[PDB]
């Protein structure tokens, strides 16, 4: 916790928060690999 | 009858007017009501009420114009075990019962089969 | 694919001002044949960020009109000219609705996008049915706090030089010189790399629109001049509680002072209920503030946009009569007396309607 | 869209939202015998039986003007029970009332009795308009089935089966015709069938099709603007 | 290690170790209480054996545990426990 | 068959058993679920062929390995009607499921009919508009109903603003800064007075 | 005060109980349009599934 | 002694029972015949009315309906005790037995 | 089936009261009031000039 908060101080991501839905990582892992594949 | 296009909307909806110089200054006030009528339209008081007895007593009004509807008012109101009309479901046991005594029924329905077509002939 | 449709160019850099084309996002309605909506985003602001507002099922703000999200010129993917005249930015949309065959459209408008809005509506009124403007008011604002940042922040991007600069060094600058979170997304996502990734740049004509803001004169896009004049149609305009472009307390009377019909508040006028939040601008990010704003949106398409002045609803349409004025009418044998005035299609000019109902009404006599 | 900031709206000297005992000077106190000479008072325990034949009385009486409608008996019963059932339901705490309760609706029902008795109680003459007008509606009706005409109210049952049919014939990636989807379509007609009453439809055009109705229009001759000059 | 015990004269088939030594790892066997683990054993086996059999026939052949596997064999894992009767209060 | 046939069977029993609460009817959901794996139980074991004259050259008994063969054949002919089973299901289901079948059907008569009665008020109320534009008796007419309110308290004598309103907000909004703020009792009229009076060994009654 | 409680006074944390008016005109002054979207409801739903 | 069903005018007609396997079929076809009575088939001599869907002001009803069929003149008082399909069935009885012994009707 | 059902003959009439008519309404209230108020004193006088008379 400590050397975390030490250190806190993509087309997809940016069309979903645009309809401002919670997007996990996995999601954005398979519409990246639906476009390539 | 002729009923239009079903997409196409009334044509008020379509029909549009623009404004120009010079403009009239008036503000109008109020809407105009000359005549008091206000027939074929519903009161909007009936807007947030909750479920009560007029639910129930209502469909079966509308239930007894149909042939099938009628069958289930009569039954309801005679073949069911509940303190009220109003019915509301808040768990899945009364539709699991009936479902587990239905599908199990039709158990033994292959075992059956099998006693005819083996008792038919014996391999040896 | 179908819904969505956007018509793809490239900015064209234009040294006289009638030979701007404006290009944006056309949202097909639900329906065959509607009339059709011109929604102008935020200076500087991405079209694609409305979508999901005007694209929501629950609002269903397409059952109503067609939209085009179009981008002003010097913004987005439209033509580039030094000037930003409003007269000169609406005679754009003119020609735009001539080359796409549109009679008359419903104006709209966010932030400057609403006096953008306003200007065409005040300098071609016969062919606009209403205007509905969102966060913003026909008014002077080169002295409000929330203006200031805008203009400073398009200062602070002129420093930038693509061509030296990494993207790394890109990133550094933003965080640094812009606070303001929704600002600095808006400006990321402005820069693009153009073909054979020559260099990036902005959508936006950076230069020609800091000499607007910086020089901070009457043809600021801050400023409200009096050369815009009066609208004289339908207008209604919603704004937060606590906002930093339109206060209440006395920015609400240049709303009387520049639109004849505007009624007042409660009626033409309303805020939303919110928080102190610099943020609540973009009201189509919060759900509270777009349901509002959706609410009274298609309230004004339905019942009040396109409605002669002197009619209250489009329920009156038919049923109330307008006096008229003696001696206004070329006939001299005339009785004058009370009409319900003429309300037309909205593309009556590009169509053939009205020549086929003609024949239509022929038929029953 | 807008709700009441004032967070001590629902304040009152007796409490939170208090309507059944506002505070006043003169409050209730007790009494006892051993000091008590004579005393005034008009409270009883008869309002639990009165509140038994004030229903009796109330359902009777009214019922000398349905003529014998059971439908309109029962939907009665159901509005009057709305009406007995208010003190036993209400937010406000009917048990503490000031100086009782039961003895205020009861000297309350008493006072539409009276009127009821009468035939005069605006809730008996709305119900006549009420219904009549709904026979009205229901004899037309019948008046058309008779004669094998069909109804306006089956013709869009049958326009709305049908086309549910044509939408979910080219819903088969999905196969979930959500109450939602039922509702628009349904709403759809209605606003054009709304529209329709006030201008028919003459042509293939539709209801309210024609664009020459909204051009501009003059009172006729013999109906001129009686309420106000035109010029 | 209730899981591991097994009794004398009683082996286990390589495939059936598989699926019960999964749940153990996982961490399912953290529900129900430590005396029923050992029963619950004999139970998941059989109820796996009648119902799902080409489960353990790709597992058998292929030798391996598939993605496809693991998640079919991961989600019955918790609901065959609340399916049976055991003392799921761990 | 074997892949896929079963996918979307899952998803009924899981809704089915999510909205279950009471233990008992989690305790039906299970039986339930056994019924269905039951029944969709796969059977894949390779059913393998049988090659009779290579048992009938190597070795066997005369008259056996034929024997075998023809009778084998013949209960391999025999298999089962699914025809005749399909139709007994379809024409009539059950008594249990006639009783929910009926109850369900009330039950969703019920509420559809309020989610009617949301529809069509929100599609009366787009001819609402601006409450504040319109007169005073074309409003109570859009409500129609609050008219013979109004009458039933004059008639009465309930001239007593919110008397017979459980929440009178509007007496709330005009009392907000009122000295010894209050609202008027329920259900009170302006004719009621339960005013009493005694007489004790002390002067004034007390 | 009567017009103005009897459409702003409901909360959502609180049940509103039908008035005597509120169930003769929802009984007895409903308009075709109601009639015609119970039935359909009904026939979609309950008949045809 | 006339009555309006469904706008006809109709001549009332009241009834004798005297017997006690008359009365429990008259309750159970007075109680099945009222529209708010659920579970009418499980209603039976021993049916508490508050498990079928009736409450206090049902009961009135009920007892309104008991005078229009046999004429009685039911008090107050009388009626909020009448909530089993068994004290219709006693009541009755016992208004039967007061006529008969004391040759009047009981206090109204 | 459905198609083969029928519609029974509703009432004539409701009770229709021998002292209460749409304009000498029975029961007295401020709506009724308002009607006779409004009807004196006209409607709004909508002027469709560019500028006020005064
Ligand atoms: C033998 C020969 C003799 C006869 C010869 C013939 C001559 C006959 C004379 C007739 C003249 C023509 C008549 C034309 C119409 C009436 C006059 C008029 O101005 O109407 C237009 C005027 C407004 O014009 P508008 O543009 O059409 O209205 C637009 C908006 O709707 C208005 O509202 P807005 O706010 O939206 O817009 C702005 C508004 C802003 O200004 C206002 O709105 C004014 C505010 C007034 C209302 C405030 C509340 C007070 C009223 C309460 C009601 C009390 C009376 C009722 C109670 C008792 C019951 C009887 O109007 C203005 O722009 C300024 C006001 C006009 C200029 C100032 C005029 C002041 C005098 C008018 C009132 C008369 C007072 C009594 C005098 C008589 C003494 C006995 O209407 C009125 O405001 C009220 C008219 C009532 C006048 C009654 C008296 C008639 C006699 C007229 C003679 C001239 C006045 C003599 C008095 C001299 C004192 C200094
Ligand atoms: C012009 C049109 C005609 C108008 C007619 C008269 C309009 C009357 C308007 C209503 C106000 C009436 C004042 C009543 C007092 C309300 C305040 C109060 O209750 O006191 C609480 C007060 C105030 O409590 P508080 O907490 O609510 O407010 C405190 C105020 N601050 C915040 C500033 C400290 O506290 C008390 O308990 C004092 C009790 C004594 C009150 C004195 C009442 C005397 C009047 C009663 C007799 C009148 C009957 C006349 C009958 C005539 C018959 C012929």
């Amino acid at each position: 916790k400590r050397l975390l908060e030490k250190l806190n101080t993509l087309e997809v991501e940016n069309i979903l928060k645009r309809y401002h839905i919670n997007y996990t990582q996995a999601l954005i892992d398979e519409l990246v690999d639906w476009k390539t594949g | 009858l002729q009923w239009g296009s079903l997409a196409e909307r009334p044509m008020v909806d379509r029909v549009m007017s623009t404004s120009t110089w010079p403009v009239p200054y008036y503000q109008r006030l109020f809407k105009a009501y000359p005549i008091r009528e206000k027939k074929d339209k519903m009161s909007l008081l009936l807007s947030d009420i909750d479920i009560d007895d007029t639910n129930w007593y209502q469909a079966k009004d509308f239930l007894r114009g149909s042939f099938r509807g009628r069958q289930i008012v009569d039954y309801v109101e005679n073949n069911i075990a509940s303190n009220t009309y109003i019915l509301i479901q808040q768990d899945v046991a009364n539709m699991a019962k009936a479902y587990v005594h239905d599908i199990c029924g039709y158990i033994d329905v292959a075992n059956k089969e099998n006693v005819r077509i083996l008792s038919k002939g014996d391999l040896i | 694919s179908r819904i969505i449709n956007h018509l793809r160019g490239d900015p064209v850099y234009q040294d006289n001002t009638k030979d701007v084309s404006l290009r944006g996002t056309f949202l097909r309605g639900k329906y065959d044949d509607l009339p059709t909506m011109i929604f102008f985003t935020e200076a500087c602001d991405l079209t694609a960020n409305w979508i999901p507002f005007f694209t929501n099922p629950q609002y269903d703000i397409l059952a109503h009109r067609n939209v085009w999200l179009l981008n002003p010129r010097n913004f987005g993917n439209s033509d580039r000219h030094p000037s930003f005249d409003l007269q000169e930015m609406s005679d754009d949309v003119m020609r735009f609705m001539y080359s796409q065959k549109i009679s008359m459209a419903t104006l709209g408008g966010h932030g400057i996008g609403g006096k953008i809005a306003l200007a065409v509506g005040c300098y071609h009124a016969e062919r606009v049915t209403g205007v509905f403007s969102i966060d913003s008011s026909p008014m002077d604002q080169r002295y409000h706090e929330a203006f200031k940042e805008f203009k400073g922040y398009v200062n602070a991007l002129t420093e930038i030089n693509f061509k030296t600069w990494s993207d790394k060094d890109v990133k550094v600058f933003l965080k640094e010189n812009i606070k303001d979170p929704k600002w600095r997304s808006i400006f990321t996502n402005n820069i693009s790399k153009n073909a054979k990734t020559q260099s990036d740049s902005f959508n936006f004509e950076i230069n020609y629109l800091n000499h607007n803001l910086n020089f901070n004169k009457a043809d600021s896009l801050g400023n409200w001049a009096v050369k815009n004049g009066i609208y004289t149609g339908r207008a209604h305009f919603i704004f937060p509680e606590y906002s930093r472009w339109v206060h209440l307390a006395t920015n609400t009377l240049p709303m009387h002072k520049v639109c004849a019909r505007v009624k007042g508040f409660g009626h033409d006028i309303f805020y939303v209920q919110g928080d102190e939040n610099p943020l609540n601008h973009w009201v189509y990010d919060f759900e509270n503030y777009a349901n509002v704003v959706a609410s009274k949106l298609n309230k004004f398409l339905h019942s009040y946009d396109g409605v002669h002045a002197l009619l209250k609803d489009r329920t009156e349409i038919g049923n109330f009569m307008i006096p008229d004025r003696i001696k206004s009418r070329n006939d001299s044998k005339h009785i004058y007396g009370d009409y319900s005035p003429a309300h037309l299609h909205h593309n009556w000019r590009f169509n053939h309607i009205y020549e086929k109902h003609d024949e239509l009404d022929k038929k029953l006599n | 869209g807008y709700k009441i900031r004032n967070k001590s709206i629902f304040w009152t000297r007796a409490g939170w939202k208090n309507n059944w005992h506002p505070k006043n000077f003169n409050a209730p106190r007790p009494s006892y015998g051993e000091f008590t000479m004579g005393i005034r008072c008009r409270n009883d325990h008869h309002s639990f039986l009165r509140y038994v034949q004030t229903y009796r009385n109330m359902s009777r009486h009214c019922k000398q003007y349905f003529l014998g409608d059971k439908q309109l008996e029962e939907t009665f019963i159901l509005g009057l029970r709305s009406l007995f059932l208010v003190p036993y339901d209400s937010q406000c705490l009917t048990d503490q009332i000031k100086h009782g309760g039961e003895r205020r609706f009861v000297d309350q029902l008493d006072r539409d009795f009276e009127l009821i008795s009468y035939n005069t109680h605006p809730y008996q003459l709305f119900t006549y308009t009420v219904r009549n007008e709904h026979l009205a509606w229901k004899n037309e009706q019948y008046e058309k089935i008779q004669k094998g005409e069909k109804t306006f109210e089956q013709e869009l049952l049958d326009y709305l089966d049908e086309q549910v049919l044509a939408e979910k014939a080219k819903l088969r990636d999905g196969q979930n015709f959500s109450i939602e989807r039922m509702t628009e379509i349904a709403l759809h007609v209605f606003r054009k069938a709304r529209a329709g009453k006030v201008r028919p439809a003459q042509d293939v055009r539709g209801p309210d099709g024609n664009v020459n109705d909204f051009l501009e229009q003059r009172r006729p001759f013999e109906h001129p603007n009686p309420t106000g000059v035109t010029h | 290690v209730e899981m591991l015990k097994q009794n004398q004269y009683t082996p286990m088939k390589v495939e059936e170790q598989v699926c019960i030594i999964f749940a153990g790892v996982k961490g399912f066997l953290d529900a129900l209480v430590t005396s029923e683990v050992l029963k619950f054993e004999k139970k998941f086996l059989e109820h796996v054996r009648t119902n799902h059999s080409a489960l353990l026939k790709r597992i058998r052949d292929s030798g391996d545990l598939s993605e496809v596997d693991t998640n079919e064999l991961n989600t019955i894992i918790p609901l065959f426990i609340q399916e049976g009767g055991f003392k799921l209060k761990a | 068959q074997a892949p896929g046939n079963q996918d979307k069977i899952l998803k009924w029993i899981s809704t089915l058993s999510n909205k279950a609460t009471t233990g008992e009817s989690r305790s039906y959901c299970t039986q339930l679920s056994s019924l269905v794996s039951f029944y969709n139980k796969q059977h894949v074991e390779q059913i393998p062929t049988i090659d009779f004259n290579e048992w009938k050259s190597v070795i066997s008994t005369q008259g056996l390995v034929d024997k075998v063969k023809e009778n084998y054949e013949s209960l391999i002919k025999e298999q089962y009607n699914t025809d005749a089973i399909s139709k007994q299901i379809s024409s009539a289901s059950s008594k249990a499921l006639d009783d929910i079948e009926n109850e369900l059907s009330f039950h969703a008569a019920i509420w559809l009919n309020a989610y009617a009665d949301y529809t069509m008020f929100l599609f009366e109320l787009e001819e609402y508009n601006d409450p504040n534009d319109y007169l005073m008796h074309e409003n109570f007419d859009f409500f129609r109903g609050l008219e013979t309110e109004l009458e039933e308290l004059t008639e009465t004598h309930n001239y007593i603003p919110g008397a017979k309103d459980d929440v009178n907000l509007r007496g709330y909004l005009a009392t907000q800064f009122a000295w010894g703020k209050k609202v008027i009792s329920f259900y009170r009229h302006p004719a009621d007075d339960f005013k009493c009076a005694k007489a004790t060994k002390n002067m004034l009654g007390r | 005060t009567h017009f103005f409680n009897r459409r702003h006074s409901s909360s959502q944390e609180f049940i509103r109980f039908r008035t005597y008016t509120e169930v003769l005109l929802k009984i007895s002054a409903y308009n075709d349009f109601f009639y015609v979207l119970n039935n359909y409801y009904y026939n979609q739903k309950l008949i045809l599934k | 002694l006339t009555q309006y069903v469904e706008g006809q005018i109709v001549n009332r007609n009241q009834l004798t029972l005297k017997k006690q396997e008359d009365i429990e079929q008259y309750v159970l076809k007075l109680v099945r015949g009222y529209f708010r009575t659920t579970n009418k088939q499980g209603l039976n001599i021993n049916s508490v009315l508050q498990d079928h869907g009736l409450d206090e002001f049902d009961s009135i009803e009920l007892a309104m309906q008991v005078e229009e069929d046999l004429g009685y003149v039911i008090s107050a008082e009388t009626i909020p005790v009448l909530n089993k399909v068994k004290h219709f069935v006693n009541y009755i009885n016992h208004v039967e037995q007061f006529k008969a012994e004391n040759g009047k009707a009981p206090i109204a | 089936k459905e198609n083969t059902g029928s519609m029974k003959k509703p009432m004539a009439k409701a009770y229709e009261h021998p002292y209460n008519s749409e304009h000498h309404p029975l029961n007295f209230s401020a709506v009724k009031i308002a009607e006779t108020f409004h009807d004196f004193i006209g409607p709004e006088q909508v002027s469709p000039h560019y500028e006020s008379f005064a």
